[PDB]
């Protein structure tokens, strides 16, 4: 075999490309979209489904639906188009011909991972499969052994600590807050000034707006103390139809909804205290090490200054004997891709794929015992 | 060992008789039509025979898959069949004996396709296919015990698409003689609709023609004494109450089409250009083509067959009309050669079974023991491929 | 599709832009008669060799030229048997329906799936330097259709399984 | 009945293969020595690291015949096995460095190579065929296609 | 197939469509072969009204009349066979010249 | 359709005609049915007096389970003595039906659903023996594992109406399982059941319908209490796909709409099944067309004068 | 290949011609106007209802009246004797020959379309017929696929803004104000 193929099948964005390769040959949204009127039109090749880019780009005609809902697939459908979209129309390599990757958020149900696995072995014939979690290729790709990664995405925050070489599976957090919470806040708390967003063609341009403007503060009082003098804060965005909106404490004040989540009436620890218990579930041992390494991974951790206030809160939080060190590359969008890719790329790797002729002697059960 | 009861299709032009053999009527009688869209997905929102009748305004768009005896459409047919099966026949296909039905002249391709049909859409254990006709020849004896078949004789099976002159002599069909006129209930019910049309009555329904032929409709010796007649005699006038949707009491003023509508069969012209010969005049065409030793047995015995040759007086005209052709033909022999002769007569025989005639050919036929070993099993067609029903045999030789 | 079929299509693509230099000629045996020389098989001395591409043993291409008719048929990956029932049911009916293609058999030769019969008239009126695009668009739009249907397949099975459990 | 039996096979013979080209005027022991000769040259060639030159040597005869089958076959095996044995890299100056009916030669048993798959790779001769029809042209396959059938 | 020629006229357009059209089998089986998985010998002709109909086995089965009279109804035998039985009716000294 | 009918669709519609109408005739017409059932319909004595009888294979075993009781406080004083090569007979004389219309239209729906009423006698049986366990069980909770695995041994019931098929049922103190024995022939219904089969155990995982039965399908191997049950062989080619009924799903107000379903599954999968090649027939060609599309290249523009409509351009100029 | 008229009856002009030229040759007034006078004068076959380029030119002496009033129809015999002279008058064609293709306003009342597609069957008894609208033809005109189509003809100003293929149907926009409106001010 020449190389295997490699699948984030995330939440809200896809990255798909073949192993050892540094730089995504497809990222695509994870976005299955259906028309919503007659066509009164001759010809214009109507179809069916616009997946991926196509629905991106032609979503003023159409409606779009997520299928992965909190990590989780509820929509196998949407699944299965968009996963022969990445074989088919932009890698367009057979999937009869290449091992391919997968990856799966912690904590997922069971039926997930059964499901996934099923389907990658009998409706496309893919000759082998892994299954990882995202954790372990954030620590792969990072080049280090030992460290609490923090992987907040689109769907899913969760945290896993890994000593050198080994996982605590007793001490992994999984908060439900994500990109698509953030978004739907950032969508309510627009409504106070006068702008109101309905339609999913809405949510993606209120996801834009948070792409390029939202920003996480230092403190949360003397920020909004100083946008009570709305002086040198507001800032200004371009939508389509033309129409400038102005932006103002709301440009910051959505992304804390991470670290307070009661704005969206949850009760749950912030951002950081989920990472404070998660290590203090640990070993005492190896929490000298685990506060050294804190990783950052994932899509949402891309906010303005989001490193800096994380840093300060678990300084605070923690003793001060032992001092706290966060580290966040500059390319961790891809963070989980390029540990899948190295892991994929590996000679000792090869012994641990699950083979068509190894799943089909011990039925879909088989990827809960080998995978993880 | 006892194999379950052979099941007797057909799919007519306008209705589509289905029901069992042994039995002594069709289990169903409706339309051959299938209601269509244009959270129930668009492949199974779809509604047959008088259920889509009824559900004709609620969102569904009516088509008739089969016209004129052929047919066009493949989807229609194809879920017409397994709407009928699974919904009213209930009937599981792999373990059952089919008799198919289909007019004669037909494509090698549609018998192709249907057997490529049945075999794979459903794979019932054997499927026969039967000339429309023929059916008609069985089910013309009555009290059909040991022995009392014709054998022999003229099938007209006139019905809503195509009408169709067969010959049979000692059982076997004289492909050379077939001839068949593009002219049946479906046209001369467009030409009452049409004669609605020009007189401007306040409802013009196609069921409103079709009713108007079932109760009003009748066969006339000839057109220009008809219309003296109906000129004079004024109770020759009715208004048959229509009732369309909500017009309650707008009677309809039937006139000249009564007589006018049955006169097509005996003149063609009326209806198109595209066929204008006679129908008793085309009968005695079939029956002259015929070999020379058969043709007694063939004006002896005339069998009609279709709902459409239910018309009052229909077969006393024929039989008048070929009557007297004959007589011409003999009696200016005679004056060529200078002779007297016996003769020859002609009995169009109508019986108790006009209007499903085939089903019932179809059903005595499919008692028979001697059937099953006629139906292609399903193993020769696995075996030769799909198109082992494509040798064209009733009408014409192979090769 | 492509990315991925490179050397199997172009040699595809080569040999079938090299075999389709056709012409009009008569029967040799049947006099006042022209008959696709490929199919009779009668005068060997103006049938050239059979020639056959592959890629892998379940995908061929016979490649049968003549002086006037070309005959070429192709198999394609069949790798469970879903895509087996399904690539069969597909391609009879793409052959069923040759009367508008102009370039179709109405049944394969044996051991086959399809069999393109390319005559001299179609070289002669078509232009045939799109005959071949639509070979191979076809030979890797098929995959992708059987793909497609077996998805659709899961698809409907899932929903009918679902609004037959959900009505207890 | 008298329809089928036909006769027109028999009053007339056709032209038969013998008739249109060539007959091969060497012995069959003879090209099965020639044969047997070769190989093991270009076998050794393979081991030492020179298989350009072990493709050129075996290169310089091939053998063709009705009556050669099995020699055929494994002059086949070996050229598969040569060609396979070649860095792709080097593939253009080879190539480039050869006459028109040596690479007439080529093209033809790669292409004979291509009919039998189950036992030879495929990925190596496409490769191969795509290269020479991209330098060389559309003249090789030409020939290929006007070619005795016994090669 | 469908077509409809009951006129008088369409008798000459139909007799002109063979002449140009129609050819007699040299081979039975070879054209049924022909004609069942081939779709080479469709021909289009155009009515001198000005329309177009669909021609396929019909070009070799309307001769094929006169080698196999049972096709229209005769039981008298073929072209060719009847020839054979005129030939060997004959005496034996004009066989040859026959 | 989605969901395939309840009874006997030809019984209904002849019975209403009957009793609605004035004039009688006599029928005699035999009507087969799903999974080999077979219904005949005749009047021999008088033309007002009609005879319905019902074949069933397994019939002789229903009768072992108690099913004469329950078809004749079912069926009241309509009994007939069963005619010949018929299992239950049935003779109706329209004198005495009731006036009221809503009362004859029932008694027709009820004669037509004479299947599931001669098949439900088991149903009814487990229920009630689930009723007297969970009584028992609520007087002492400690004693329920023994009597438990008793029922299962003892009450553990079983049936044949296909020879492919098989219903094994038994009760409990707080639910009624029950396994179908499912098995395909016809290579290509097996090849298409698969896939319909696995995406059937999927859909009661979904959090969307986890108010439905649980089910419980695994092939090659049957469950721990039936593999001593004569008649599961030992995993050939048989699926087995397993319902387990807890206390909510057969409420006294949904036991029949429940019966009737469980009765109906496998055929209405099958049917399915059917349909499904039906999609497939209509989207293959539906884009074939989009392939003959995308030939419909490498013609040069060509002009057609006229061809007006059904005819031949009806001009000279 | 397969000729169609394409009548465009505008609550103006009568547009028509066969599907496929370049530009219609059939266009005149839809006016219908009979005389007003006694006409003593004898002979010379005096019709009693003259239509479009005939009624213009004898309007001296006519009682002109259009019979469509804001895109309706209100005047269905006299446009059936429109109908009747543009098929056989001007364009000289049988209707049950060639199919015809028809337009109508958008909004307009149902009963006018019904109307209309009953007349053109039963009475013409031509083979088929379809109910485009104007705004969707003038898109094919305009050689595009996007755009919002602003149209105002004799009788009514409507926009109907149509996205790819795809056509809003609650952002049609229809305002009766249009030429004879203005020809009245
Ligand atoms: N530069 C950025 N600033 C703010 N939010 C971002 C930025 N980049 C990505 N995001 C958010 O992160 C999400 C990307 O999710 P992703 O990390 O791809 O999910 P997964 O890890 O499951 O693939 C997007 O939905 C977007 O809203
Ligand atoms: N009483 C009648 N008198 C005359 N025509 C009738 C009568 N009843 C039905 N018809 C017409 O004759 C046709 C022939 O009936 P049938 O044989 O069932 O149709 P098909 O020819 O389609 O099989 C009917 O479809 C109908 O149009
Ligand atoms: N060049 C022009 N200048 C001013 N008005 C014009 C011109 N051409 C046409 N019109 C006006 O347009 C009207 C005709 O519109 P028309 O195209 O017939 O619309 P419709 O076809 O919908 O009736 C006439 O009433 C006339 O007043
Ligand atoms: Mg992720
Ligand atoms: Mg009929
Ligand atoms: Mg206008």
């Amino acid at each position: 075999e020449t190389t295997a193929l490699v699948c984030d099948n995330g939440s809200g964005l896809v990255k798909a490309g073949f192993a050892g390769d540094d730089a995504p040959r497809a990222v695509f949204p994870s976005i299955v979209g259906r028309p919503r009127h007659q066509g009164v039109m001759v010809g214009m090749g109507q179809k069916d489904s616009y997946v991926g880019d196509e629905a991106q780009s032609k979503r003023g005609i159409l409606t779009l639906k997520y299928p992965i809902e909190h990590g989780i697939i509820t929509n196998w459908d949407d699944m299965e188009k968009i996963w022969h979209h990445t074989f088919y129309n932009e890698l367009r390599v057979a999937p009869e011909e290449h091992p391919t990757l997968l990856t799966e958020a912690p904590l997922n149900p069971k039926a997930n991972r059964e499901k996934m696995t099923q389907i990658m072995f009998e409706t496309f014939n893919v000759p082998a499969m892994y299954v990882a979690i995202q954790a372990v290729l954030s620590l792969y790709a990072s080049g280090r052994t030992t460290g609490i990664v923090l992987d907040s995405g689109d769907g899913v925050t969760h945290n896993v600590p890994i000593y050198e070489g080994y996982a605590l599976p007793h001490a992994i957090m999984r908060l439900d807050l994500a990109g698509r919470d953030l978004t739907d806040y950032l969508m309510k708390i627009l409504t106070e000034r006068g702008y109101s967003f309905v339609t999913t063609a809405e949510r993606e341009i209120v996801r834009d707006i948070k792409e390029k403007l939202c920003y996480v503060a230092l403190d949360f009082e003397n920020e909004m103390a100083t946008a009570a003098s709305s002086s040198s804060l507001e800032k200004s965005y371009e939508l389509p139809d033309g129409q400038v909106i102005t932006i103002g404490n709301e440009r910051f004040r959505c992304p804390e909804t991470l670290f307070q989540p009661s704005f969206i009436g949850m009760e749950s620890a912030g951002i950081h205290e989920t990472t404070y218990n998660s290590i203090m579930k640990c070993d005492i041992d190896i929490r000298k090490d685990l506060y050294a390494n804190n990783v950052m991974s994932g899509g949402t951790t891309m906010y303005p200054g989001i490193a800096d206030r994380m840093q300060k809160e678990i300084t605070a939080l923690a003793p001060s004997t032992m001092k706290i060190k966060i580290i966040a590359p500059p390319e961790r969008k891809y963070s989980v891709w390029i540990g899948g890719s190295i892991l994929a790329s590996l000679s000792t790797f090869q012994q641990m794929w699950i083979t068509k002729q190894e799943y089909d002697e011990a039925g879909p059960s088989i990827v809960h015992r080998k995978c993880f | 060992a006892s194999f379950n009861v052979p099941i007797i299709m057909d799919n007519g032009t306008g209705y589509s008789k289905l029901g069992y053999a042994g039995n002594d009527a069709p289990s169903y009688v409706f339309p051959t039509v299938i209601a269509t869209r244009s959270r129930a997905t668009e492949d199974l929102d779809f509604f047959i025979g008088n259920d889509a009748l009824k559900k004709a305004s609620a969102g569904y768009s009516l088509d008739y898959p089969i016209r004129h005896g052929q047919i066009e459409n493949w989807d229609h047919m194809e879920r017409f069949w397994q709407q009928s099966l699974f919904k009213y026949l209930r009937c599981e296909p792999e373990d059952h004996y089919f008799l198919l039905t289909e007019p004669p002249l037909n494509p090698p391709e549609n018998r192709e396709n249907t057997a490529e049909i049945m075999f794979e859409s459903f794979n019932c254990a054997g499927l026969y296919i039967a000339v429309q006709a023929v059916l008609a020849l069985a089910a013309s004896w009555t009290s059909s015990k040991v022995t009392d078949r014709s054998l022999t004789g003229t099938v007209v099976d006139s019905g809503d698409g195509v009408t169709h002159i067969i010959p049979v002599a000692e059982g076997y069909v004289i492909g050379s003689s077939i001839k068949t006129m593009p002219l049946a209930g479906r046209d001369v019910t467009y030409f009452v609709q049409s004669l609605l049309r020009d007189r401007n009555e306040p409802d013009s329904s196609l069921k409103t023609a079709e009713r108007i032929k079932e109760e009003c409709c009748y066969v006339c010796p000839d057109i220009v004494k008809e219309f003296s007649r109906f000129d004079r005699e004024p109770d020759r006038y009715l208004k048959y109450a229509s009732e369309s949707i909500t017009g309650h009491s707008t009677t309809i003023d039937v006139g000249f089409e009564r007589f006018l509508a049955p006169e097509i069969f005996f003149n063609p012209e009326i209806a198109s250009s595209d066929f204008l010969t006679p129908l008793p005049e085309l009968v005695d065409n079939v029956v002259q083509s015929s070999p020379i030793d058969v043709r007694k047995g063939l004006y002896k015995n005339i069998v009609l067959s279709g709902g459409s040759t239910l018309f009052k007086n229909f077969g006393n005209r024929l039989q008048r009309d070929l009557k007297r052709i004959v007589d011409e033909r003999i009696h200016r022999s005679e004056m060529l050669s200078g002779a007297k002769s016996g003769g020859v007569d002609v009995n169009v025989i109508s019986h108790k079974r006009q209007r499903n005639a085939v089903w019932f050919g179809g059903s005595l036929l499919a008692q028979t023991p001697e059937f099953g070993s006629y139906c292609h099993t399903k193993a020769d067609y696995e075996e030769y491929g799909a198109s082992i029903a494509r040798r064209y045999q009733i009408f014409g030789n192979s090769l | 599709m492509s990315n991925t079929l490179r050397p199997y299509l172009n040699a595809v693509r080569s040999t079938l832009t090299a075999s389709l230099a056709l012409e009009e000629f008569s029967s040799e045996i049947v006099e006042r008669q022209s008959q696709p020389e490929v199919e009779v098989g009668r005068s060997p001395e103006i049938l050239l060799k059979p020639l056959v591409v592959s890629r892998n043993e379940q995908e061929q291409c016979l490649i049968e030229s003549s002086v006037n008719s070309v005959r070429f048929s192709i198999r394609i990956k069949q790798v469970d048997e879903i895509e087996r029932i399904l690539v069969r049911k597909f391609m009879q009916f793409l052959m069923g329906r040759a009367e508008s293609f102009f370039i179709l058999r109405r049944k394969p030769v044996q051991g086959y799936d399809i069999s393109f019969l390319i005559t001299n008239y179609h070289t002669e009126e078509m232009l045939k330097h799109k005959l071949v695009d639509f070979i191979i668009e076809f030979m890797e739009e098929v995959d992708a259709e059987i793909s497609e249907m077996k998805l659709f397949l899961n698809g409907r099975a899932r929903l009918v399984a679902e609004t037959y459990l959900s009505c207890f | 009945t008298f329809r089928t039996l036909d006769v027109d096979s028999i009053t007339e013979p056709v032209l038969t293969e013998q008739d249109i080209f060539p007959i091969r005027n060497e012995t069959a022991e003879q090209v099965q020595a020639a044969v047997s000769q070769l190989i093991p040259q270009a076998r050794s060639a393979i081991q030492t690291g020179n298989a350009l030159q072990g493709l050129k040597t075996l290169l310089s005869y091939v053998p063709y015949g009705n009556d050669v089958q099995e020699v055929r076959t494994q002059y086949l095996n070996a050229f598969v096995d040569v060609l396979s044995n070649i860095r792709a890299a080097d593939i253009p100056a080879f190539v480039k460095e050869c006459s028109t009916e040596e690479i007439d030669n080529i093209v033809n048993f790669i292409y004979r190579g291509l009919a039998n798959p189950q036992a030879y790779n495929s990925s190596v001769l496409l490769n191969w065929h795509e290269k020479v029809v991209e330098i060389s042209g559309i003249g090789c396959i030409v020939r290929v296609l006007n070619s005795r059938p016994d090669l | 197939k469908g077509y409809a020629f009951n006129r008088t006229a369409d008798f000459e357009t139909v007799r002109e469509m063979k002449e140009k059209l129609c050819y007699v089998s040299y081979d039975l089986e070879l054209d049924h072969k022909l004609s069942e998985e081939t779709t080479v010998l469709m021909r289009n002709y155009t009515l001198p009204d000005g329309r177009v109909i669909k021609v396929g086995s019909e070009r070799y089965e309307c001769p094929e009349c006169l080698f196999q009279p049972h096709l229209v109804g005769s039981e008298q035998p073929g072209l060719s066979e009847f020839i054979f039985d005129t030939i060997q009716a004959a005496d034996v000294d004009i066989r040859k010249y026959l | 359709m989605l969901s395939l009918d309840y009874n006997n669709i030809f019984i209904y519609e002849l019975l209403t005609e009957r009793f609605s109408s004035e004039n009688p005739s006599s029928i005699d017409q035999v009507v087969t049915d799903f999974d080999g059932v077979t219904f005949h319909i005749s009047t021999p004595e008088e033309k007002t007096k009609i005879l319905i009888s019902l074949s069933m294979k397994c019939y002789p075993e229903l009768v072992n389970y108690g099913t004469l009781d329950l078809l004749k406080q079912i069926y009241g004083a309509y009994v007939h003595e069963p005619e010949m090569g018929y299992n239950f007979s049935i003779l109706i004389d329209l004198q005495q039906l009731p006036a009221t219309d809503e009362e004859k239209e029932q008694l027709a729906m009820s004669i037509s659903m004479l299947k599931r009423n001669v098949l439900a006698a088991p149903f009814h049986r487990a229920f009630t023996k689930q009723a007297e366990l969970a009584d028992l069980a609520r007087k002492d909770p400690e004693n329920a594992p023994m009597l438990d695995k008793q029922a299962t041994s003892q009450e553990l019931m079983a049936i044949h109406y296909r020879d492919e098929e098989t219903i094994v049922l038994w009760p409990e103190h707080d639910r009624v399982t029950v396994v179908f024995s499912t098995k395909f022939r016809e290579e290509t219904d097996r090849i298409f059941g698969k896939v319909f089969l696995q995406e059937f155990v999927d859909a009661r995982r979904r959090p969307a319908i986890q108010t439905a039965p649980q089910v419980l399908f695994s092939y090659r191997d049957p469950p721990l209490e039936i593999r001593d049950i004569q008649g599961i062989q030992k995993g050939d080619d048989f699926g087995f796909v397993t319902f387990v009924l807890f206390e909510r799903h057969f409420t006294p107000q949904n036991r029949e709409d429940c019966i009737s379903h469980i009765q109906v599954f496998r055929n209405t999968l099958h049917f399915h099944i059917k349909a499904s090649k039906a999609y497939m027939h209509q989207r293959m060609r539906k884009r074939v067309a989009d392939f003959q599309k995308v030939l419909n290249r490498a013609k040069p523009d060509v002009e057609l004068e006229r061809k007006t409509a059904t005819g031949r351009s009806f001009v000279r100029a």
